[PDB]
RNA sequence: UUCGGAUUGGGGUCUGCAACCCGACCCCAUGAAGCCGGAAUCGCUAGUAAUCGCGGAUCAGCCAUGCCGCGGUGAAUACG
RNA sequence: CGCGGGGUGGAGCAGCCCGGUAGCUCGUCGGGCUCAUAACCCGAAGGUCGUCGGUUCAAAUCCGGCCCCCGCAACCA
RNA sequence: GGUGGGGUUCCCGAGCGGCCAAAGGGAGCAGACUGUAAAUCUGCCCGAAGGUUCGAAUCCUUCCCCCACCACCA
RNA sequence: GCGCUGACUGGGGCCUGUAGAGCACUGAUAGGGCUAGGGGGCCCACCAGCCUACCAAACCCUGUCAAACUCCGAAGGGUCC
RNA sequence: GCGGUCGCCUCCUAAAAGGUAACGGAGGCGCCCAAAGGUCCCCUCAGGCGGGACGGAAAUCCGCCGGAGAGCGCAAGGGUAGAAGGGGGCCUGACUGCGAGGCCUGCAAGCCGAGCAGGGGCGAAAGCCGGGCCUAGUGAACCGGUGGUCCCGUGUGGAAGG
RNA sequence: AAUCCCCCGUGCCCAUAGCGGCGUGGAACCACCCGUUCCCAUUCCGAACACGGAAGUGAAACGCGCCAGCGCCGAUGGUACUGGGCGGGCGACCGCCUGGGAGAGUAGGUCGGUGCGGGGGA
C-alpha cells in the first residue's frame, strides 16, 4: 500500500491552504495532547508555538484545547501577527481542533 | 451502530436434542433448533452410528462357511 | 520471405542511409559471420537468397543466424505512373544495414566449409561484405 | 485517391515570458496544453491551464522534481 | 432543444441549452434578473 | 452483551494454549481474531429489487448488522450485467457480534448441515486468514423455513492477525472449528 | 399424490451340474416416464364390446404381458 | 488501377440502415396415406454470417485491411 | 410556422350524452364438416391530465404523437 | 520626426526534445532456456495422461528495429538582461 | 475530364522556440451532460497471486503485492491519484454590469484573464464559483421572425413603421 | 541562553533519501491500546472518522541504526553527433580543420542531507 488516505487527505488539505499565501496555523492533535505552530512558508519559519504540553496542563481535552487556543492568540496576537489560515491538516473541523480554532479567537482571526 | 432499522439482538435460550445453549446473543430469543453438533451428537465425539465397513467384507464372511 | 506480422503501421518514410553503426557488428551467436562493408535496403527476398545458398551447403546441416530482420515496409507505383495521387502500394520490407554489421553468422561447421558458404550467401547480397571468425573483441557479455 | 489529407491549425503554443523577464499584471507566461508547468508564486492559471502573472514583476522558472516545474512572478518589479 | 427562460413580469432574462428529454418537466431553475435580484426564474416557448 | 462464550473461551482457553505452542514472546503477536465479513453474490436478481432486499432481511436476523449493497463494478454482457445494477449484499461484523455469530456458526450452523464430515482445511489463503461458502441460510437458527421463498447461500471470509497458516489454523482449531482434518 | 411401478442399490428363497453373459420369485431401500396421446389408425351389432379373475397345453425352472380355453359382472348404437 | 453493389444453413433469398435472440421457400431426416412412387399431411435437424484486425459492455450488424463476386467507367490522344 | 383531420381491446374499423367490455371485420382458441388446402357454421375474448353535469368512449380547455394540406426560408 | 535603440558579436539566465543513442513505455523482432494455452500422436473416454526437431502467452539469458516509440539527449536555435 | 477533395480537432512530416508544403502517412468533429455543472466533505486505480456456494477468463466478497500502465462522455495528444478519477451533502456562478493587462494575428476573428460593483451559492474559515482536465462540436454581413424597453413618431395627439 | 544527543511538529533538496533483510526504542514523546456515555461517525462495520480515557504493548505503525541482492545516482578516458571552415565519391555516402560534445558501458557512489520551532536530556 503506497502513501495512504491518511498522508493525501493531509496534502489534499494542506495544499490549497498553501496556495492562498497566507501564514498557517498548524494543529497537531495527539491521543494524549494537541499542538498548534503558526509557519511562515517561503521562509520556511515558524513563528509562534503552544501546546498542552509546554503549558503542562489536563482534564478533558477538548476543553484543554481551546485553552492552548487562546494561549496561541494571546502569544501571537503579540508580535503583530493577524489574518492567518487554519490548517487542520488530517483532523475534520470537529472536537478538539474545532475548538482550539474556536478559542484560537480574540487574535488570528476569521475562525 | 446506526440508530433505527436494526435487529436488537437480545440474549436468548437456544435448545436441541441435547440441553440449552446459555450464550445465544441473537435477534428473536427462544429459538428450536434440529440438532446441535458439538454436544456430541452428529459426528462430533463421533458415534458413526448404522456404520458399515461391510462392502468387502461381508462376502468374505457368511461366503466363509456356508 | 521474413516480413513482420502485426505491423503498427504500413507505409513508413524512406529515411536516410547515413552513419555505419547501431549494435549487432560483434558476432554474439556463432563461430563466422558475414559484415556489410557499404549501407542499403536488403529485402527480405534477398535475405531468403542467401539464407537458402548456405544451408544448401551444408546440406541442411550446420547452424544459421540470420539477425538482420526486414522489418521496413518497401512501397512502389502501379506502372501507371503519374505523381500524385497518394503514396501507395507496399511491395516488399527490407532491412537497413549499415557498415560493420554482422548479418547471417554461421556455427557448427568447419572452418573451410562456413566460408565457403559465407561466400556465397555474400554474392546474394547488393553490398559489399567482409567475413569475419570471432575474437576477445567480441569479449564475453 | 487518398483518404488522408487533413491536419488542424498551429496552436502556437509554449512559454511566452522567460525567466527574468520584465512582465506586468496579467501577461501570459505560458501556453499549454496538460499542466506541465504548474503556477507559482503571484501566477494564476486559466481553464485551458495557461498561465499569466498575477502582478507586475519578474518570471523564475523553478525545477523541483516529482513536484513538477513551476513559473513564479517575483514582485517589486 | 434551443432554450428560453422567462421569469415573471418585466421579461428581459437570459437563456440557455436543453439537449435532453430531461427534465421533461417544467425546468425551473433559480437566477438572476437584470432589474430585481434572483428571483425563480421559469422556462417558456 | 460483552460476555460472550467464545470470546471468553478464546482468552481463558485458546490464547493460553497459543502461546504453549508457537512460544510467543509479545503480548500483541498471538493471533487475534479481527472481522468475520459475510457476502452474498446475489446477481440472480438483477432487474428485481424485490428479490434483494427480502435477502438482506434475511443476513441482519442472523448477523443483528443490515447488509451493505454491492454494485456492479464493471459491465460484463455474458450474463446480463450492466454497471452498478445492485449484484449483492455484504456485512462486515466485529468485536463481539463476530463473536456471537462465529459462536452460533459453530454449535448450530454448521451442525445443521446435510453430511458435513467437516471444514476443508485448504482454504486457509497462505497468508493466514480463511473462507468458506455455504449453500442455503436456512442452516441458521433465525431462519424459519417458512419465510424462505429461494434458498441462497454466500461467502464468509474470516480474518487473523497470524501472520502465518498453521498459526491461524491453530486459532480455529482452538476455537471448536470443525476440519476434516 | 397412498396415482403409476420404470430404473437402480442391498439382502435372500427355489429349479438346475451350473443362473456372468441370460433365469423366475421374496423382502428393504429406490422411486423414472407418464396428467389421457400429431398426421393417422383398430376392434366390436348382445350375453357382443368393455371389464374381472381361473385353468390347462409346452415345461427342471422360466423371461407367458403370448397362445388356446373357462366362467364372473355386463353397456352403447344402427336414421340410413 | 477507378467508382458503386455484394459475400449468411445443402440451393436461392431476407436480416445489416437502426448493436442485444439469425428468418423464408426449396431441399434433407423421422413418421403418416398408398400395393407402391410422386403429390399431400404430422414432426425434426442443420448456419457463425468470406477472412483478419479494431470499436464497444455486446458485432451478421459500425470501422479498417486483405480476398473472391456482380455492375459501371477507361474520354480528348 | 400555419390549417384541417385524427388517436378505441392484438390489427383495421365504425364511435352515440342516458350504461354501451363499447358495432362490425379479420386475427387467435375450442367445437362441427374434412383426400389436401380452404370455404361455410357454432361458441370464447377508449392518447393524456384537468374540468361541466346525476351519468363522459360523446362537450370544452390543455398536452403528446400521427396523417393531411398551404406557405416560407436571410 | 526620434535619436543609439540596428544587424552581427561578448557574458549571463531561461526555453526545446531533433542529430546521436537507447529499449524503461507502444509496437516490431533473432537465438536459447523455462514454461500457461494448445495443433496434437494419442493413452481413456471419469477427473486422468506422459513427450515435444510445430504454433506460442507471460518469465529469464543472449541480440536487434521504429516518422506518428523514448529511460536519455549534443551541437545549435529562440527570447530577455 | 473522370475520380477524390474543400470548414473544424489530434498526431507525424516539421530540421529540440514559433511557423512551415505536396492528390505526403494515420485518425477524428458538425455532438453531448440539470448532472457529466458549483462547492464542502470523504475515497483511490488497472492489473497479478492466494482464498471463497451457485460464479465460468472475468458479477460480488477477503488477503497480500501493484506509482499509475486505470479513470477522466467521444478521436488523438498533452495532462492528471499531493486529482482532473469515484462517492456523498447542500446547491444553480451553464449570474448581471464591467474588465487592467496580454496570447494570437494581414483584416476580421479566435483565446486567457486578475480585479471592482451588484445580488448570491458552498464552506468553520482561508477561500472557491462568470459551466464541463484541456485542445474539435461551427457560420461575417444582409433580409426577416419573436419577446421587452426606455428611443424616433413627417403640422399636433395618437397610430403605422422603425 | 549556547554546543551536543533523543523525540514530536513542520518545511526544503526531490530516490545517493527507495524495496528487501537484520537489529533496536517506550522514561518521555508517538503509536497501537481501554471504552462508545457524550459531540460526531460509518451506502453494513467506532475499521475509518469522532469523543471520554490511561490498565497494558512497543506485536503493528513510526523513529534510529546496520547490510549493496534489487532499485537509484554515476566519472575519467574514448567514440557518435555537431555549430563554423574545407575536401572526397556516379551515387548511397565518406573524410580533414576549428570549437562544442553525448548516449550506453566501465570505475565507482549511496541504506540520505538539511531548515525553523517544540519536548526532553547534558
Ligand atoms: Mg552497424
Ligand atoms: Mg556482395
Ligand atoms: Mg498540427
Ligand atoms: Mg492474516
Ligand atoms: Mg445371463
Ligand atoms: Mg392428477
Ligand atoms: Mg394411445
Ligand atoms: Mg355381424
Ligand atoms: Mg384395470
Ligand atoms: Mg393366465
Ligand atoms: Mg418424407
Ligand atoms: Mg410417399
Ligand atoms: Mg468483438
Ligand atoms: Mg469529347
Ligand atoms: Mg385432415
Ligand atoms: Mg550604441
Ligand atoms: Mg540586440
Ligand atoms: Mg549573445
Ligand atoms: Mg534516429
Ligand atoms: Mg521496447
Ligand atoms: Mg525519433
Ligand atoms: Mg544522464
Ligand atoms: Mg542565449
Ligand atoms: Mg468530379
Ligand atoms: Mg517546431
Ligand atoms: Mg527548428
Ligand atoms: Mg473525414
Ligand atoms: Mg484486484
Ligand atoms: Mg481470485
Ligand atoms: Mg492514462
Ligand atoms: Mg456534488
Ligand atoms: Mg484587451
Ligand atoms: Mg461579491
Ligand atoms: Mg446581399
Ligand atoms: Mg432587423
Ligand atoms: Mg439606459
Ligand atoms: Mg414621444
Ligand atoms: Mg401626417
Ligand atoms: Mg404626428
Ligand atoms: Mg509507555
Ligand atoms: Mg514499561
Ligand atoms: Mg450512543
Ligand atoms: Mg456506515
Ligand atoms: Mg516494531
Ligand atoms: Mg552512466
Ligand atoms: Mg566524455
Ligand atoms: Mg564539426
Ligand atoms: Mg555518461
Ligand atoms: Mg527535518
Amino acid at each position: 500500500a503506497r502513501l495512504t488516505a491518511y498522508e493525501r487527505r493531509k496534502f489534499r488539505v494542506r495544499n490549497r491552504i498553501k496556495r492562498t499565501g497566507r501564514l498557517r496555523l498548524s494543529v497537531f492533535r495527539s491521543l494524549k495532547h494537541i499542538y498548534a505552530q503558526i509557519i511562515d512558508d517561503e521562509k520556511g519559519v515558524t513563528l509562534v508555538s503552544a501546546s498542552s504540553l509546554a503549558l503542562k496542563l489536563k482534564g478533558n481535552k477538548t476543553e484543554v484545547a481551546r485553552q492552548v487556543g487562546r494561549a496561541l492568540a494571546e502569544k501571537a496576537l503579540a508580535l503583530g501577527i493577524k489574518q492567518v489560515a487554519f490548517d487542520r491538516g488530517p483532523y475534520k473541523y470537529h472536537g478538539r481542533v474545532k475548538a482550539l480554532a474556536e478559542g484560537a479567537r480574540e487574535g488570528g482571526l476569521e475562525f | 451502530m446506526k440508530e433505527g432499522i436494526h435487529p436488537k439482538l437480545v440474549p436468548a435460550r437456544i435448545i436441541c436434542g441435547c440441553g440449552n445453549v446459555i450464550e445465544t446473543y441473537s435477534t428473536k430469543p427462544e429459538i428450536y433448533v434440529e440438532v446441535c453438533s458439538k454436544c456430541h451428537p452428529f459426528y462430533t465425539g463421533q458415534q458413526r452410528f448404522v456404520d458399515t465397513e461391510g462392502r468387502v467384507e461381508r462376502f468374505q464372511r457368511r461366503y466363509g462357511d456356508s | 520471405m521474413l516480413m513482420p506480422r502485426r505491423m503498427k503501421y504500413r507505409k513508413q518514410q524512406r529515411g536516410r542511409l547515413k552513419g555505419a553503426t547501431k549494435g549487432g557488428d560483434y558476432v554474439a551467436f556463432g563461430d563466422y559471420g558475414l559484415v556489410a562493408l557499404e549501407p542499403a535496403w536488403i529485402t527480405a527476398q534477398q535475405i531468403e537468397a542467401a539464407r537458402v545458398a548456405m544451408v544448401r551447403h551444408f546440406r541442411r546441416g550446420g547452424k544459421i543466424f540470420i539477425r538482420i530482420f526486414p522489418d521496413k515496409p518497401y512501397t512502389k507505383k502501379p506502372l501507371e505512373v503519374r505523381m500524385g495521387k497518394g503514396k501507395g502500394n507496399v511491395e516488399g520490407y527490407v532491412a537497413v544495414v549499415k557498415p560493420g554489421r554482422v548479418m547471417f553468422e554461421v556455427a557448427g561447421v568447419t572452418e573451410e566449409q562456413a566460408m565457403e558458404a559465407l561466400r556465397i550467401a555474400g554474392h546474394k547480397l547488393p553490398i559489399k561484405t567482409k567475413i569475419v571468425r570471432r575474437d576477445a573483441y567480441d569479449e564475453a557479455q | 485517391s487518398t483518404r488522408n489529407g487533413r491536419d488542424s491549425q498551429a496552436k502556437r503554443l509554449g512559454v511566452k515570458r522567460y525567466e527574468g523577464q520584465v512582465v506586468r499584471a496579467g501577461n501570459i507566461l505560458v501556453r499549454q496544453r496538460g499542466t506541465r508547468f504548474k503556477p507559482g508564486k503571484n501566477v494564476g492559471m486559466g481553464r485551458d491551464f495557461t498561465l499569466f502573472a498575477l502582478v507586475d514583476g519578474v518570471v523564475e522558472f523553478q525545477d523541483r522534481g516529482r513536484l513538477g516545474r513551476y513559473v513564479h512572478v517575483r514582485p517589486l518589479a | 432543444l434551443l432554450l428560453e427562460c422567462t421569469e415573471c413580469k418585466r421579461r428581459n432574462y437570459a437563456t440557455e441549452k436543453n439537449k435532453r428529454n430531461t427534465p421533461n418537466k417544467l425546468e425551473l431553475r433559480k437566477y438572476c434578473p437584470w432589474c430585481r435580484k434572483h428571483t425563480v426564474h421559469r422556462e417558456v416557448k | 452483551p460483552l460476555d460472550v462464550a467464545l470470546k471468553r473461551k478464546y482468552y481463558e482457553e485458546v490464547r493460553p494454549e497459543l502461546i504453549r505452542r508457537f512460544g510467543y514472546q509479545n503480548v500483541w503477536e498471538v493471533p487475534r481474531l479481527e472481522k468475520v465479513v459475510i457476502n452474498q453474490g446475489l446477481g440472480e436478481a438483477k432487474e428485481d429489487a424485490r428479490i434483494l432486499e427480502k435477502a438482506a432481511q434475511e443476513l441482519a436476523l442472523i448477523t443483528g448488522q443490515k447488509p451493505a449493497v454491492t454494485r456492479a463494478k464493471k459491465s460484463i454482457s455474458n450474463f446480463k450485467l450492466r454497471k452498478g445494477m445492485p449484484i449483492g449484499l455484504r456485512v462486515t461484523l466485529r468485536r463481539d457480534r463476530m463473536w456471537i455469530f462465529l459462536e452460533k456458526l459453530l454449535n448450530v450452523a454448521l451442525p445443521r448441515i446435510r453430511d458435513f464430515r467437516g471444514l476443508n482445511p485448504n482454504s486457509f489463503d497462505g497468508r493466514g486468514n480463511y473462507n468458506l461458502g455455504l449453500r442455503e441460510q436456512l442452516i441458521f437458527p433465525e431462519i424459519t423455513y417458512d419465510m424462505v421463498d429461494a434458498l441462497r447461500g454466500m461467502d464468509i471470509a474470516v480474518v487473523t492477525t497470524a501472520e502465518t497458516d498453521e498459526e491461524a489454523r491453530a486459532l480455529l482449531e482452538l476455537l471448536g472449528f470443525p476440519f476434516r482434518k
